């Protein structure tokens, strides 16, 4: 605040308080895999070339 | 070096919401039955005096004997109570519905209501309740009792609805920045016993004045030089215009004075404060104390 | 609790440092603001500021004058302030020569309206008025400001000078040739009831009497004529009920020996006035008498 002269309104102290909050926005990524690619990555057959 | 303060302890356990309900009422007049150092919370307020058939006038008198006290500080367990000393200033809450202004001769009156209020909420233990008396400015405080007494004079005749239209006017005093609706002391046509006594306290006096004056004015008239008494009998002789043992005179005069002592509770009113500065939005104002 | 703790002498605030000093002492910080001596540290007197229109600042600019609130049925202002001297233009007690004299000074866009508010209604003046105290150190702004004294002595700050109360000679009266060593001051409104109009009759009445019973009894001698007017208005006017011959109320007290005549000076228009000196303020509630 600021000082002022006589005969004028003054400025009493003005404490002020505030509180911020928060937002949210999750994301997600689907992705597909062929069931054959899984069964070949898993099970191993005869060592044919 | 701390200033002396009465201690007080509530019995029922308080939730944190309850102790914070009380810290909103820092400054506040609190009647005390007797200047005991310790005091139970049951003694606080007019609530221990609350009655049904007993009227508002009983609160008007016992409150004069109550010791007004501000709540200087509020904590857990103990609650401080600062009794005012005469001539010192004391900040007080504007619990009274009337707005305060500079220099008012404030005087305490028991709280009133006109049915449901927008906020009756106060501190509330089981069964127990607090009641903080109004701090009305003096000119209205005469207007309160002047309405309450006349309203009971018509209580004998509620049967004429034209009389009720006058009671409806007395029911709602309209001080500036206020819209009061003073409750009728009468309930279900029947009077309260305190109202029946307060009406008897005045009507009996005016009746004795009509006849007892006819004697003593005569012997005292010729002796007077100021002559002001000599013309007092003229209105008394014109008060006739409409249409005994010596011991009987003593008992008759004796009632005329003692009834006025009973009536004095409704007449003179002590002022308990006089305003100085007023806080913005009239939430409260400092007032130098005056007994 | 200790026996030595009750043996200790009662505390002297002057020996203790001011609270502004005690806070700075721990951190040993140095503020530019002076801290060694708070002013107004020692004043039993209590005060409150009263904003006033600038058309009434005259004569009040001299320290020591009565102020009274004047309630108004208008919502703004609800309570115009009034000078004790400006009040005398309406009172019948003032001399007709003095009334024409001072009234030329008090004329203003504001002060002239205050006279109209005494004519707005039947209600008696004592209901419309409330004593406030007396000014010390006028601010004299374009919006005038006054430091009224609710209680105690009137004086300049730091006790450099003790202001004296000023009371007009036209209202002042003495109840006794033998003043006591002390005597209370009483503002006392009186109403001389009359047909066309009930004039106010202001009086200032210092007296050694203090008890209310003894005071009103001697009061009926000087005011028996107005007392005769009150009952006379009743018999003449059925269905008319005037009330209260007047009002007495305490205003303060004075040392009596200090009283002496004086005069106000403004605009080259001197006005003789009684001058109470060490008038400690002690406001009292109105007490009607018939």
């Amino acid at each position: 605040r600021v000082a002022s002269g006589a005969g004028l309104p003054t400025s009493r102290q003005t404490t002020i308080m505030v509180t911020k909050y928060s937002e949210k926005s999750p994301i997600t990524i689907p992705f597909e895999l062929s069931a054959a690619c899984l069964t070949y990555l898993r099970e191993t057959f005869e060592g044919t070339i | 070096a701390m200033e002396a303060n009465i201690f007080c302890t509530f019995d029922h356990k308080l939730s944190i919401a309850d102790v914070g309900k009380l810290t909103k009422l820092v400054a506040a007049v609190v009647p005390i039955p007797q200047r005991l150092h310790l005091i139970k919370h049951y003694q606080l307020g007019l609530h221990q005096f609350v009655d049904h058939t007993r009227g508002y006038v009983r609160l008007r008198g016992l409150l004069r004997n109550m010791t007004l006290t501000l709540m200087r500080r509020v904590e857990g367990n103990q609650i401080l109570l600062h009794v005012p000393t005469h001539g010192l200033l004391y900040t007080v809450l504007n619990t009274g519905p009337v707005t305060w202004e500079k220099g008012d001769a404030l005087c305490v009156l028991p709280p009133l209501f006109h049915g449901p209020l927008a906020r009756e909420n106060l501190l509330t233990l089981g069964q127990w309740e607090l009641v903080l008396p109004w701090i009305v400015p003096m000119p209205l405080a005469l207007e309160i009792n002047q309405r309450l007494l006349i309203m009971g004079l018509f209580s004998l005749d509620r049967s004429y609805e034209e009389v009720k239209a006058a009671v409806q006017q007395l029911q709602t005093i309209t001080f500036r920045d206020a819209t009061f609706t003073i409750p009728d002391p009468v309930i279900d046509q029947h009077l309260l016993i305190d109202m029946k006594t307060a009406c008897l306290s005045m009507s009996m006096v005016a009746n004795l004045a009509s006849e007892l004056t006819m004697t003593y004015v005569r012997k005292l008239a010729l002796e007077d030089s100021s002559m002001l008494l000599v013309k007092c009998q003229e209105l008394l002789m014109r008060l006739d215009r409409e249409r005994v043992s010596p011991d009987d005179e003593i008992a008759r005069l004796s009632a005329l004075f003692v009834m006025l002592r009973q009536l004095d509770d409704l007449i003179r009113e002590q002022v308990v404060f006089t305003v100085c500065d007023v806080s913005p939005d009239n939430k409260s104002a400092t007032c130098i104390f005056k007994g | 609790m200790d026996a030595r703790a009750v043996a200790k002498r009662p505390r002297d605030p002057a020996d203790e440092d001011n609270e502004l000093v005690t806070a700075l002492k721990a951190k040993r910080e140095v503020n530019t603001i002076s801290v060694r001596y708070l002013y107004h540290a020692d004043h039993q007197a209590l005060t409150a500021r009263f904003f006033v229109p600038e058309g009434l600042v005259e004569f009040e600019a001299q320290p020591g004058a009565l102020l009274i609130r004047m309630e108004t049925g208008c919502d703004s202002p609800r309570h115009l302030y009034i000078s004790l001297y400006l009040l005398g233009i309406r009172a019948s007690n003032v001399s007709a020569s003095t009334r024409c004299l001072l009234e030329s000074v008090y004329t203003a866009s504001a002060a002239r309206a205050a006279l109209q508010w005494l004519d707005l209604g039947p209600h008696l003046l004592h209901r419309r008025l409330e004593t406030l105290g007396c000014v010390k150190t006028v601010s004299l702004g374009i919006t005038s400001l006054l430091t009224c004294v609710m209680r105690g002595y009137l004086y300049n700050t730091l006790k450099t000078e003790v202001f004296a109360l000023m009371i007009p000679k036209d209202m002042y009266l003495t109840w006794e040739e033998t003043r006591g060593r002390l005597q209370y001051v009483y503002l006392i409104i009186v109403y001389d009831y009359d047909g066309p109009e009930t004039r106010p009759g202001i009086y200032v009445l210092t007296s050694s009497i203090a008890h209310w019973q003894t005071l009103v009894d001697v009061a009926r001698g000087k005011f028996a004529r107005e007392r005769c007017s009150f009952v006379n208005r009743r018999i003449t006017r059925p269905r008319q009920i005037p009330l209260c011959t007047g009002v007495i109320q305490k205003l303060g007290w004075c040392l009596a020996d200090d009283i002496h005549t004086s005069f106000l000076v403004h605009k080259e228009l001197k006005l003789s006035v009684v001058r109470l000196d060490n008038f400690s303020v002690e406001l009292g509630d109105f007490r009607e008498f018939v």
